[PDB]
């Protein structure tokens, strides 16, 4: 029964990270919000974590 | 250009405080960092602590401020100040330029960068001995 | 302090005591006892004026290589006490200067 552990980093400590588009994913929000207007009585939509 | 020439009293009384200052001409507070070299005949090559051009203060963490630098950037008289010295810390006072550069290697937001540290010009030092 | 030098007409390929670890900066210089000195070669690809091409220039690409020094031309300053002042990421900040090494030449 063989269990394998983490071992050092070798080289330069770096963070993991994820690049989302610049102007796509809020051209599609936009569009999303827009949506969820009709869908709600026209309201303003607000986005929270 | 860059021209140095000490001032230090030569001789200082044990435990007692010291002002060893440089002069320096043709430049400012904000250009140059000022850090100083430890030296002596025979001996090693070390920061003891240096000061930051705003009068911020950065010493060998073994160190941890034994000593407090005060200068004065008026008459470019950049002073290297100890207090409660020891024949242990008795070195030369090069008046020494300090540049930086970064080398960045990842994500700058992330933080992933450092300083590869530059030494241009060094000081001439005055050489001081315990009594 | 350890002496390692060669003969006349052979390159003292001395290479830097420390280990490289994440990526490197290292700086080079002609040292001089008691006086102000000078700087030879401060980066992987920098060739300030006035230096020669005896120099040999490693990019720091691939991580794994390591930092050799080795200069030709040889006269009465290179004895000196050479300090490979070498900046690395995870190392953080090097207090001292480097691997002191000095270069022995008689004949
Ligand atoms: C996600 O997006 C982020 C930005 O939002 C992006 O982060 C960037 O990533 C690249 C590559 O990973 C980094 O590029 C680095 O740039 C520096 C200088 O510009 C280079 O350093 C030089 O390296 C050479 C040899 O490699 C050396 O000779 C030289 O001395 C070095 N210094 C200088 C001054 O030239 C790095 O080499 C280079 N990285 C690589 C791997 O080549 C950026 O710095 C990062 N940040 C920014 C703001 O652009 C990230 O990559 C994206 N992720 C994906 C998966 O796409
Ligand atoms: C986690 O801690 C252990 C022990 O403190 C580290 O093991 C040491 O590793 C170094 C070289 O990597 C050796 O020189 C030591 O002899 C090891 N110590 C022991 C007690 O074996 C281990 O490297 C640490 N892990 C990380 C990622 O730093
Ligand atoms: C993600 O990768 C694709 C293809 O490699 C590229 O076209 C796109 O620009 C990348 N995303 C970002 C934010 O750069
Ligand atoms: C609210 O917005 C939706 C879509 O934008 C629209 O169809 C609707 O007419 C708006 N409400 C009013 C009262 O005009």
């Amino acid at each position: 029964q063989v269990f394998y552990k983490t071992g050092d980093i070798i080289g330069d400590i770096r963070k993991a990270y994820c690049n989302i588009s610049g102007a796509q994913w809020h051209k599609v929000l936009g569009r999303v919000a827009n949506k969820l207007k009709e869908h709600f009585n026209n309201k303003t939509i607000v986005f929270k974590p | 250009q860059v021209q140095l020439q000490e001032s230090g009293p030569g001789l200082v009384k044990p435990s007692e405080t010291l002002s060893v200052t440089c002069s320096v001409s043709g430049d400012s507070m904000n250009n140059y960092y000022w850090t100083w070299i430890r030296q002596s005949p025979g001996k090693g090559l070390e920061w003891i602590g240096y000061i930051s051009d705003r009068e911020s203060a950065t010493y060998n963490p073994s160190l941890n401020s034994r000593v407090v630098i005060s200068r004065d950037t008026s008459k470019n008289q950049l002073s290297l100040k100890l207090n409660s010295v020891t024949p242990a810390d008795t070195a030369v006072y090069y008046c020494a330029t300090a540049r930086r550069g970064q080398r960045i290697y990842g994500v700058v937001s992330f933080g992933e960068f450092f300083y590869y540290y530059s030494m241009d010009v060094w000081g001439k030092g005055t050489t001081v001995t315990v009594s | 302090v350890r002496p390692l030098s060669v003969a006349l007409g052979e390159t003292a390929r001395i290479s830097c005591g420390r280990q490289a670890l994440g990526s490197r900066a290292v700086q080079w210089y002609q040292h001089r006892p008691g006086q102000a000195p000078i700087l030879l070669i401060y980066n992987n690809q920098d060739r300030p004026s006035g230096i020669p091409e005896r120099f040999s220039g490693t990019p720091d690409i691939n991580f794994g290589t390591r930092a050799t020094l080795t200069i030709s031309g040889v006269e009465a300053g290179d004895e000196a006490d050479y300090y490979c002042h070498m900046w690395d990421s995870r190392s953080g900040f090097s207090w001292s200067f480097g691997g002191a090494t000095r270069l022995t030449v008689l004949g």
